[PDB]
RNA sequence: GAGCUGGAGAUACGCUUUGACUCGGGGAUGUCCGAAUGGGGAAACCCACCUCGUAAGAGGUAUCCGCAAGGAUGGGAACUCAGGGAACUGAAACAUCUCAGUACCUGAAGGAGAAGAAAGAGAAUUCGAUUCCGUUAGUAGCGGCGAGCGAACCCGGAUCAGCCCAAAUUCAACCCCUCAAGCCGAAGUGGCUGGAAAGCUACACCUCAGAAGGUGAGAGUCCUGUAGGCGAACGAGCGGUUGACUGUAAGGUCGUUGUUCGUGAAACGAUGACUGAAUCCGCGCGGACCACCGCGCAAGGCUAAAUACUCCCAGUGACCGAU
RNA sequence: UGCCGGCAUGAGUAACGAUAAAAGAAGUGAGAAUCUUCUUCGCCGUAAGGACAAGGGUUCCUGGGGAAGGGUCGUCCGCCCAGGGAAAGUCGGGACCUAAGGUGAGGCCGAACGGCGCAGCCGAUGGACAGCAGGUCAAGAUUCCUGCACCGAUCAUGUGGAGUGAUGGAGGGACGCAUUACGCUAUCCAAUGCCAAGCUAUGGCUAUGCUGGUUGGUACGCUCAAGGGCGAUCGGGUCAGA
RNA sequence: UUCUAAACGUUGAAACAUGAUUGCCCGUACCGCAAACCGACACAGGUGUCCGAGUGUCAAUGCACUAAGGCGCGCGAGAGA
């Protein structure tokens, strides 16, 4: 996050994926994960690398035409 | 002893299983005889 | 990339029990082969992996009376780990 | 499918159903007969626009030596 | 399912967030509906209007008690709304200042809030 | 619009009032099969080989026509033909026949193709472009001369409009104008047996808009329609003046299918082998031919409109009632 | 003498299934005759064993409850409920070859559909391992522990000091029937061969009377080749295995 | 393991010894000539493959019984005209 990178095209975001998207999956188990703590925090920044992968083959098309 | 059938269907595969109609062009319309043709699905993925 | 199969443990009782040497089981995907479940779990977490398994089980799901219900496939990887990466503490036990 | 000759052809219809000695005259005749055939020409041939093999047909040579596309042999 | 909603009313009422009304169609008569928050699309409400009995049980979990007020019945809108006085003259009305959102001035004598 | 994403309405988890929640149109991730077609080829599944490259792995492989790319072929519920072809029945059985060119197969495109401007119908010495039904004619004929099929002569409208082989169409501004999200839309209540009764009663207001319906007892004053009218970004859709184009180069014999004509007392579509004559006051026929008239001329097609069709979107009917 | 839906009666009789014996202690609890810990019985054991073949796909388990089913029923199911269980470089597909046959653009022809076929892919059980025995829980095994075979394999140094790329003809893998033995152990059997846990009032013996238990491939030897087939440096195919 | 042409080839391409390295997904659990796979059902039906202890008996897989292993089968008793 967030809208962000409506600016910014440089592979710097490369990485940003092994951000929270690497143990969060570690979270994502079953119990100790989280059912009365903040349950919602999982695939609610899952579509962290989804949807905004549009307009990043309707955008960062941007080659050379 | 034998039945009248038994198991393996290989003669409903490259012959009368799903695309095997082409091979006999007025075969298509007859594959197409029950879903271009009429309600229902069909015979052979249940 | 370097990261994008890592999914997920396993959680066993005798896990940690037939499971503590090292060895560990994983939750990868459809995708079996080998030449990416690795270098996934290979990075700033400190911990590093080699000697990976792959296996199947299936799903199985009828419920209902009838018979409407049912698979989800899935597998799993169970690797290997020798001397020279133990716990240190983590999140497993 | 290169089957039929490449100019018009002629099947798709023709039958029968003729007699049996008897044409008005003596007595009301019956039938007999009622049934299917066909028609088809000849070889011989040498080039027009597509080519493949040949087929071409009977009365389609005779003057069918003009409408060329491209040939001289 | 079980049938009582009263989504066979259709949803074009208006009503939202904090409110002070009265109410009718029987049964009480005495009461100052209010507060709530509605359900569009399929609305429960009870107010303080019919005092259920409906004893929870008391497992091991932490409910042990029963309780005695607050819980579900029917009956949605169509009683007393509107007019801070009580009656007559309708509200849905409203200015040329957009904002949908929450418009404000009714009727004649109608209220701008 | 501001709140919560379809039936085990899913508790919870989470997001609000300058865009969470549902969405109108022009796009996108699009798995095995479908034309899908790398190969295997028994839908969810195994192989080579080149571009990439921190040792891993990323860009793709099939036939036809202007041929050197490409463009196309897929599956279709009723509309025309064409290759298409029997048949139980009837004649009180019963090979010509009625069913008919019908069942089925296969080829085509638009949701329109099919006949449709001609070597023509008629007949008083008239009339032009196909088809449908209206009326005739249910006549003439046909015909184991049997049941039976069945035009033209006079009629309606949709239509009573031009040109094609050798001396118009394509992007767009504007548009009467359609397509879903959607905007408001009318006008008073009390008492009983009782579930608030719209039943008994009482009075006004709303009127071009007073069809179905939900909320415990049929409600115009609770509400969605109806009359009054609106809506952009994308595009079609029936378009109106115009910009980038140039709107005027074969009869015949013998054997037979059809036509209403089972074919014989009859020209006329055309084929099986034989005749490519006429060639212009020459040529096609009036149901064979004689004589005279009538009209049309080798030579290739376009023609939208109605006739006949019924996948979807509102609305509409003296039907059923969830074997 | 219809059709379905329900109630019927044949009626509580015939029948519980191949007539191939079972009693009980005890666990449990709702009572227990058919469960469970178990001494006694007997039927098969070229079987009604275990693995591979087709199949069912949820069988097997950690176990759990009768509504119903297993034609008694039951505290047993593989009924029904969440999870658990078949860990690969060599046992398994393909790619390297193939008989029926199918298919194959061009093509051989057919009224279309198509039939078939040249260059081809398939289509099989089929040609193709270079490890055996132990350590394994609730279920899985030659993938899990140990002494162990490596076919060609990923790079580079050291006798090679120089060879090699196609469909191949090869030798050959390409085996018909039957007989005879000229070979053979595991496995089996001679047990007091090795070591014994130890012996019964039964009557009887303690000793040449006695339960039981003890090798495997990688490897290679005039103590493994029992047995079947003669090997090499010069000249040419008086013209083809394109 | 039977043989190479264009080209490739002189100091390196491959056959050699060796450390290092490989065979991809799917089965590898259940009954299995088996009330669970086909007979309208868990009806006394059903066909392939590998081992196949035993004394006794010309051989004997016919024939008795214990292994290992499968097991009383979808019942129970009486009186048993």
């Amino acid at each position: 996050k967030p809208s962000e990178m409506r600016n910014l095209q440089a592979t710097d975001f490369a990485k940003e994926i092994d951000a929270r998207k690497k143990e969060l999956m570690e979270l994502r188990f079953q119990a100790a994960a989280g059912q009365l703590a903040q349950p919602h925090r999982v695939r609610q920044l899952r579509r962290e690398v989804a949807q905004l992968n549009t307009v990043k083959a309707e955008l960062a098309r941007k080659g050379e035409q | 002893m034998k039945r009248t059938y038994q198991p393996n269907n290989r003669k409903r595969a490259k012959t009368h299983g799903f695309r095997a109609r082409m091979k006999t062009k007025s075969g298509r319309n007859i594959l197409a005889r029950r879903r271009a043709k009429g309600r229902h699905q069909l015979t052979v993925s249940d | 990339s370097h990261y994008d199969i890592l999914q997920a443990p396993v959680i066993s009782e005798k896990a940690y029990s037939a499971m503590e040497r090292g060895v560990y089981s994983f939750w990868v995907s459809p995708k079996a082969t080998k030449t990416e479940i690795k270098d996934a779990i290979q990075q700033a977490f400190g911990v590093r992996v080699i000697g990976i398994s792959t296996m199947n089980v299936p799903g199985k799901r009828k419920r209902v009376g009838r018979f409407i219900g049912q698979r989800n496939d899935r597998k799993k990887a169970i690797v290997r780990l020798a001397e020279g990466q133990s716990i240190e503490a983590l999140a497993g036990q | 499918m290169q089957k039929d000759l490449h100019p018009k052809a002629v099947p798709c219809k023709i039958i029968y159903q003729g007699q049996v000695v008897m044409e008005t005259m003596s007595t009301r005749p019956e039938i007999h007969v009622d049934v299917w055939s066909g028609v088809h020409p000849f070889w011989t041939g040498e080039e027009r626009f597509l080519d493949t093999e040949g087929r071409v047909d009977k009365f389609n040579k005779r003057f069918g030596d003009s409408y060329r596309r491209g040939s001289k042999k | 399912p079980r049938p009582s909603a009263g989504s066979h009313h259709n949803d074009k009422l208006h009503f939202k967030k904090g409110d002070t009304v009265i109410v009718l169609s029987g049964k009480h008569k005495g009461q100052t509906g209010k507060v709530l928050l509605a359900l569009p699309r399929d609305q429960k409400v009870v107010v303080e209007g019919v005092n259920v009995i409906t004893k929870n049980v008391k497992p091991s979990m932490t409910n042990p008690q029963g309780g005695q007020e607050q819980r579900e019945l029917a009956l949605h809108a169509s009683k007393v709304a509107l007019v801070d006085p009580e009656t007559g003259k309708a509200t849905r009305v409203r200015k040329q200042i957009v904002d949908g959102k929450k418009v404000r001035v009714a009727v004649a004598s109608g209220k701008t809030i």
